């Protein structure tokens, strides 16, 4: 019954009213074609969205259906559901430039799927997308902060370096702006995670003995952040920062507590 | 003068060098094919930011399709052939033709009413709610360019609306008269330039 | 339609960043420091070494080419060609 949808929708575009009761008239039809099922609910969504990407429709209308959509879709299990993202996707250009916050939230919504589906690479490709430099929509530094760090974080996984290092370069440019303490010792974690990972073992092993010494930081998880720069430091190139943090290294009774303990004992002591 | 702004007017006329290069690069573009149609006659020119300054903020307003068409053309273009350097897009300058329809008399729209005049070519009859809502439109500045069309004007008017009067109300629809008075198919409405004299602002910030 | 739009004269603005990932005096990266200063920490006082850009839109540690200014020559890239526009990524 797709067919019915549009012609629906079709109508309704040449028809002259009220905002308000167009507005409730297109979403009694948005919501009677998610009712549907299968391909017909496919079709149906898709003539809805080309609705309301069309000239025609208003600017409020769009932007409030497509935000309605956007939040009825992730009821609807990951299949086509995901072509229909990327159809939507492909869809916002000629009024890309006046609303973005639906954009955001397909592509936010489209980076968690793919980060559920064991999938890194297209779900940075697609967090990339994101035009946060605009300013058009003038997102707060935390929502950019965590953009950049979802990248990042995604790029880890995915293994590739040259793309993820520009973003923590962005993500730095922007962080002493923002104000969250906790997205603030998440992207400390992040920043140590990429010096472990590209060569900087003895930077990742400062840094994670600096996020080491905290509180809000789990027990756990700072007991793992001591591991890591425990193992960075008997990774790093053997000099005086090394045996610096090695000295450094040998107080905590939590790094005695791992069972690397014995092998930064040998390290410093010497043999 | 020695070197301090020289450099400045340097820059300034390499930036007119590059548009015109630029215009005759993309003649023979357009030269060759095109596609679709919306780039019917386009003058798009390429000027550097740090020649030209902002004015006040880089806005950040809305662009007509055909607009947002050739906007995007150039995009493309300057991001293919021009790697290495992205566009800012900026609301002060620019001019555009309108053709309107007893005879055809192209008006001239420069940049800010335009929008108002695609709202208009979506469906008019609209109010000044209509054109505050849809648009992400700026202040004041929006009003001086909207009553140029209306308040003012001698006997070409091409955007009439029923509540006549001077100053500018909220709830009021627009309309248009043919008007074969305006024999001119080039007629241009130039509300703004009225004056050069500086106003004491830009003066004291610059000083 | 009663109103169509013919011509346009738009002013198209662009800014310039060729961002990279390297650099060239000290052969190390846009950012975390130079051969001259190494670490982070050693009286760095919020590490007061930023990166410059010219006029060129070329990107160095300021530190880099400053000492490229002053050691070898001042003449090459003097203050007629080599700019001083930004300083900071
Ligand atoms: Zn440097
Ligand atoms: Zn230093
Ligand atoms: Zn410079």
């Amino acid at each position: 019954m797709a067919a019915a949808v549009r012609q629906d929708l079709a109508q309704l575009m040449n028809s002259s009213g009220s905002h308000k009761d167009l507005a409730g008239k297109y979403r009694q039809i948005l919501e009677k074609a998610i009712q549907l099922s299968g391909a017909e609910q496919l079709e149906a969504l898709k003539a809805f969205v080309e609705a309301m990407v069309n000239e025609n429709v208003s600017l409020v209308i769009s932007r409030q259906l497509l935000t309605d959509f956007c939040t009825h879709l992730p009821n609807l299990p990951d299949s086509t559901a995901k072509e229909i993202y990327h159809f939507t996707l492909e869809k916002i250009q000629p009024r890309v430039i006046s609303f973005e916050e639906q954009v955001a939230s397909i592509r936010q919504h489209l980076a968690s799927i793919y980060e559920k589906e064991e999938d890194w690479r297209n779900a940075a490709q697609v967090l990339v997308g994101i035009p946060l430099e605009t300013g058009q929509k003038q997102y707060n530094v935390d929502y950019k902060l965590e953009t950049y760090l979802k990248i990042a974080r995604l790029y880890l996984e995915d293994d590739d370096p040259v793309q993820a290092e520009a973003y923590i370069n962005r993500a730095s440019l922007l962080q002493n702006e923002s104000t969250n303490e906790q997205l603030q010792i998440h992207y400390k974690v992040c920043y140590a995670r990429v010096l472990d990972y590209r060569r900087k073992f003895i930077e990742a092993a400062q840094r994670y003995n600096e996020l080491s010494y905290k509180t809000i930081v789990h027990e756990s998880e700072r007991l793992e952040a001591l591991k890591h720069a425990l193992h960075c430091t008997i990774l790093a190139s053997a000099g005086q920062q090394r045996s610096r943090m090695l000295a450094t290294l040998f107080k905590d009774e939590r790094c005695q507590q791992l069972a690397a303990y014995g092998i930064l004992e040998k390290m410093y002591l010497d043999r | 003068c020695g070197c301090q702004f020289t450099s400045k007017l340097e820059g300034m006329f390499r930036d007119m060098s590059i548009s015109n290069t630029t215009m005759d690069e993309f003649r023979q573009h357009l030269q060759a094919t095109g596609v679709s149609l919306g780039g019917v006659d386009l003058t798009v020119r390429v000027l550097t930011t740090g020649y030209w300054p902002t004015q006040s903020a880089t806005p950040k307003c809305n662009i007509p399709p055909a607009p947002r068409h050739a906007f995007e053309i150039f995009r493309r273009f300057y991001l293919a052939k021009h790697s290495g350097r992205q566009l800012t897009l900026q609301h002060h300058m620019g001019s555009a033709d309108l053709n309107a329809t007893t005879r055809k008399h192209i008006l001239q729209v420069s940049t800010f009413q335009m929008t108002i005049l695609m709202l208009f070519n979506n469906r008019e009859k609209y109010t000044f709610e209509e054109i505050q809502q849809e648009t992400d439109i700026p202040e004041r500045e929006l009003v001086r360019a909207l009553q140029s069309l209306a308040c003012g004007k001698p006997t070409q008017r091409v955007l009439t609306k029923e509540p006549k009067s001077k100053e500018i109300e909220n709830g009021h629809i627009f309309t248009v008269n043919d008007q074969f008075t305006s024999k001119l198919h080039r007629v241009k409405i130039q509300t703004v330039a009225a004056k050069q004299g500086e106003s004491d602002p830009e003066r004291k910030e610059t000083r | 339609k009663r109103f169509e739009v013919k011509k346009w004269n738009a002013v198209a603005l662009w800014a310039w960043d060729i961002v990279v990932d390297n650099c060239a005096i000290c052969r190390n990266h846009i950012m975390d420091l130079c051969i001259e200063c190494q670490a982070n920490q050693a009286s760095a006082t919020s590490e007061e070494c930023t990166v410059a850009w010219g006029v060129c839109n070329h990107a160095f540690h300021f530190h880099c080419i400053s000492r490229w200014l002053k050691t070898r020559q001042v003449c090459p890239l003097d203050n007629r060609e080599w700019e001083f526009q930004k300083y900071g990524h």
